[PDB]
RNA sequence: ACAGGAUAACCGCUGAAAGCAUCUAAGCGGGAAACCUCUUCCAAGACCAGGCUUCUCACCCUCUAGGAGGGAUAAGGCCCCC
RNA sequence: AUGGUUUGGCACCUCGAUGUCGGCUCGUCGCAUCCUGGGGCUGGAGCAGGUCCCAAGGGUUGGGCUGUUCGCCCAUUAAAGCGGCACGCGAGCUGGGUUUAGAACGUCGUGAGACAGUUCGGUCUCUAUCCGCCGCGCGCGUCAGAAGCUUGAGGAAACCUGUC
RNA sequence: GGGGAUAAGCUCCGUGCGUCGAGAGGGAAACAGCCCAGAUCGCCGGCUAAGGCCCCUAAGCGUGUGCUAAGUGGAAAAGGAU
């Protein structure tokens, strides 16, 4: 019998990650890995082992190429011809957090356990957060050289 | 689980397996995972063994 | 603004230039002005 | 590129201070500041000359060396003596004058047309249908020139409308 | 700035112009509104003024509502409704407990009046969305007056959310824009407006400076 | 509707690559019932369930003390009537 | 070369049932745009055109004739768009022809009958379970409980134009 | 290969062709017929084929050398282009 994690025995932790001048894709991938908890060696798909990750200053996120005017986030309200058209520039101008939020919702397991994990992520626009009472630990994403 | 443990110990799972084999260990991934979640100290020792058994150059054509 | 896929300098004076991928040719003779596409 | 390779000379009555990638040019006619593309650099020659430096021999540097050199030559020329762009209106009932910083025009439109002068540019009307524009920055001078040129549509038949000095208009006449 | 007032429709009438014409007009008794709260952006999230008007017996009014009014420092009001400001300029000229009257309006200013529409009850499609009635002879079979075809067929194979069909109509907020004002009362809070504003005699109407024209 | 912002096509200024020329690859501009707002309505089941006021804010019992089970109610709500 | 719309080929789905043309009501989408909007060029004096580019927001006749779709005609408007949507839509209606049973005409057949020739009349069923959709309610959660007021993510509505 | 138009998931032949039919498993999302490969049963063991190794999803956000600015990659021609 292998190991499966208990209900409350699982442990969380808080990290804050600035997004200034960070590549959107790489930041999203690292955030999703940490969110699901794959870094932890207690990972078990049925029960999340992730950590509350808080993203700060999300308006300065950067993307490669000329995407800044040719990325096309989509959605449809629900009625015929209710298709909605938007670009990264407009999205950042009007509601920034949505960019990273959509990026990571795409990565998370689209089942409901993933819909839940989605909760434990929070993204802000400016370099400040009312979550200062949880002592988040700065977490700069790095690669294992090889 | 093994990949998670190796990365937390600063090594990639494939390298852990390669070094472990090159050292000629006969333990399998079930025991690997159970240890990795039970005795991080033993997992650390095993990863040091794997790294030490890891040759100097990894890109050598030989 | 003659629009078509084959663009070529008409007289010895036309110029062929590029702009945002849409290659167009320009000349003092306004009639020559043609883009590609 | 090799256009920008030549050394741009600094006139005596000129001041230039550069920090980082930004540069500024001071003179009797005003001060202009611009930021150049990061990859290309530039040094201030001890002999009163301007030398723009391209860190590489590839696309960005090869293209931008001469670009920066010509931009600096243009801005130095503007801060030393400036530029002028005369504009004459040929046609009937075309009244053009200068009242203060703004401009009032009579181009035949049923409503009066007013153009607001951007800062740092000076105007003066010398003839009822002839006048010039005196400004420091070639960019603004040309921008205003084009803006007030476009207040009238192209005219091939009579050539009516505002036009530049050295501009000539093609002739066309219809039979019936 | 974006001033506002509540008021009641008590009837509606016509006046005879000095312009020598004739104009229908609605009686909107604009009782004196009372400011019972302030919306400071720094501490609430925006700028706006709280408003209340009317008279209710204290036993007819809820205890919490009475307490809130008392903390406001004004007598009880029959309902509560608050209008928004566009800048703190008009904000600084408003103060809790202040009384507001119809005087605020200078004649010649377009106005906007809005309030609950009439109670029409559940309505057939033809009346509701202005359909056309089918042929009532030549052989209709219990279909003289019903909607009829409703969408595509197997493509989209659905009924297209948004299709306008039968549904209880009326009795909801509605606004009429750009109504000319005609006469402002001062002594007894009355206001006369050209046209026919939505609502009902004894209904509640909120008036404000017109948006479109000014 | 007006107005505003970023655009289509289109029109441009200063510009080397390529001593020229060049609306452009650096930059800066104009540019339409098209897009986003502006106008009106719905709208915190927005599960990320928001924010602002005002009122009732402490009497018990018991089980076996771990938590839980049996009552007290006011603010207000319901029913009732017209 | 493109699209899959017309005439077509294949017979893979449906013969223990997939109702067919028009009309009526209702629409919905694409854009190869009919007008309205913005441009380039003219063999564009102007008005008025021609042509090509961007643009789908909105609007886009009524009658006489025939079952008609279509089309012609009359007379208007800025226009009277092209299409996709089971040649949109009969568990919403009509049955006018197509499409049974009578009869008849011409024609083929000695014949009985027949004729994508014509001509007259000829039963159109369903109380909505689910999805769907238009409205209106019940329960619970929003972390002590209540009455109010909201901010607004987020949806919806409207968006036409002539004449002087 | 015939016919069709070198069109059809078309039709008609040959294959000591293959597979499905009468075949489970993995890959190409989904997909008998295409690719890898034959399910006696069980094992909470290991090595591999095709295909893959940033996340959904297991595996290098690997090593070194070059190309691309087109989201080409991630639908297409005649022709055209400092
Ligand atoms: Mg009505
Ligand atoms: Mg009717
Ligand atoms: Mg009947
Ligand atoms: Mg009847
Ligand atoms: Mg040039
Ligand atoms: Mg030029
Ligand atoms: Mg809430
Ligand atoms: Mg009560
Ligand atoms: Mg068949
Ligand atoms: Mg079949
Ligand atoms: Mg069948
Ligand atoms: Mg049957
Ligand atoms: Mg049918
Ligand atoms: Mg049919
Ligand atoms: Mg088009
Ligand atoms: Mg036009
Ligand atoms: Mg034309
Ligand atoms: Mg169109
Ligand atoms: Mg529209
Ligand atoms: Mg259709
Ligand atoms: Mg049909
Ligand atoms: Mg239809
Ligand atoms: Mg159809
Ligand atoms: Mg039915
Ligand atoms: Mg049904
Ligand atoms: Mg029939
Ligand atoms: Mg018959
Ligand atoms: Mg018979
Ligand atoms: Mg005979
Ligand atoms: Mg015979
Ligand atoms: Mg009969
Ligand atoms: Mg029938
Ligand atoms: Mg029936
Ligand atoms: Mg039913
Ligand atoms: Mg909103
Ligand atoms: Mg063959
Ligand atoms: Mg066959
Ligand atoms: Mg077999
Ligand atoms: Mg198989
Ligand atoms: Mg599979
Ligand atoms: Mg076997
Ligand atoms: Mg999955
Ligand atoms: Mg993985
Ligand atoms: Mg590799
Ligand atoms: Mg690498
Ligand atoms: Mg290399
Ligand atoms: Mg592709
Ligand atoms: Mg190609
Ligand atoms: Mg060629
Ligand atoms: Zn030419």
């Amino acid at each position: 019998p292998t190991y499966t994690p208990k209900a409350g025995d699982t442990t969380r932790s808080w990290y804050v990650i600035d997004a200034s001048d960070v590549v959107l894709g790489r930041l999203a991938s690292a955030a999703a890995t940490l969110l699901r908890g794959k870094h932890k060696p207690t990972f078990t798909p049925n029960v999340d082992g992730g950590d509350f990750v808080i993203v700060i200053n999300a308006d300065k996120i950067a993307v490669s190429g000329d995407k800044l005017t040719k990325k096309f986030a989509y959605r449809h309200s629900g009625y015929p011809g209710g298709l909605r058209k938007r670009t990264i520039g407009e999205l950042l101008e009007k509601h920034p957090t949505r960019v990273v939020e959509n990026a990571i919702i795409g990565m998370l397991p689209h089942n409901k356990l993933g819909r839940q994990i989605q909760k434990k992520l929070k993204v802000y626009a400016g370099p400040d957060h009312p979550h200062a009472a949880q002592q988040p630990i700065p977490f700069e994403i790095k690669q294992v050289a090889q | 689980r093994i990949n998670a443990a190796a990365r937390a110990n600063d090594i990639t799972y494939n390298r852990l397996i390669q070094g472990l084999k090159a050292a000629g260990v006969e333990v399998d991934r079930k025991n690997l995972a159970e240890l990795a979640v039970s005795d991080p100290a033993a997992f650390t020792a095993l990863v040091d063994v794997a790294r030490a058994a890891l040759p100097e150059d990894v890109n050598a054509p030989s | 603004m003659k629009v078509n896929p084959s663009v070529k300098p008409i007289c010895d004076k036309c110029r062929v230039i590029r702009r945002h991928g849409r290659v167009m040719v320009i000349c003092s003779d306004p009639r020559h002005k043609q883009r590609q596409g | 590129s090799r256009i920008g390779k030549q050394p741009v000379p600094v006139p005596s009555g000129v001041d230039v201070t550069i920090n980082g990638q930004n540069l500024s040019v001071k003179g009797p006619k005003g001060t202009l500041t611009l930021d150049v593309a990061e990859p290309i650099s530039v040094s201030r020659a001890e002999d009163g000359a301007i030398v723009v430096t391209r860190p590489d021999d590839e696309r960005r540097s090869r293209s931008l060396h001469g670009l920066s050199r010509t931009l600096i030559a243009n801005l130095v020329t503007g801060v030393t003596e400036g530029y002028t762009q005369k504009m004459e209106i040929f046609g009937v009932g075309y009244r053009v004058q200068l009242k203060g910083q703004n401009l009032e025009f009579a181009l035949g439109y049923s409503h009066p047309v007013l153009i607001e002068a951007p800062e740092g540019i000076t105007f003066a009307v010398e003839s009822p249908t002839k006048f010039s524009v005196s400004g420091i920055d070639k960019q603004k001078v040309g921008q205003i020139s084009a803006v007030i040129r476009r207040l009238r549509r192209p005219d091939p038949y009579k050539g009516k409308g505002v036009r530049y000095e050295g501009e000539q208009i093609r002739r066309k006449v219809g039979k019936t | 700035a974006r001033k506002g007032i509540l008021g009641t429709k008590l009837g509606m009438t016509q006046v005879f112009d000095e312009n020598n014409k004739v104009v229908p007009v609605t009686v909107v008794k604009a009782g004196p509104n009372v400011v019972t709260r302030i919306r400071t952006t720094e501490r609430d999230g925006y700028s706006a003024v709280q408003l209340a008007y009317g008279e209710i017996s204290p036993r007819k009014v809820i205890k919490p509502v009475a307490g809130q009014f008392a903390a406001a420092g004004v007598n009880p009001r029959r309902h509560v409704a608050e209008l928004r400001l566009d800048d703190e300029a008009a904000v600084a000229e408003y103060e809790v407990g202040q009384e507001l009257t119809a005087e605020i309006f200078s004649d010649g200013a377009y106005v906007d009046v809005t309030g609950t529409s009439k109670g029409k009850g559940f309505a057939g499609t033809m009346k509701r969305h202005g359909f056309r009635g089918q042929g009532a002879a030549h052989g209709a079979q219990a279909v003289h007056r019903r909607p009829g075809s409703i969408g595509g067929c197997a493509t989209p194979g659905r009924v297209f959310k948004g299709t306008r069909m039968s549904g209880r109509m009326g009795n909801d907020r509605v606004t009429t824009q750009n109504l000319k004002v005609h006469k402002v009362d001062a002594e007894n809070g009355v206001l006369l407006i050209k046209g026919a504003i939505p609502g009902r005699n004894g209904g509640l109407v909120v008036v404000r400076s017109a948006i479109k024209r000014g």
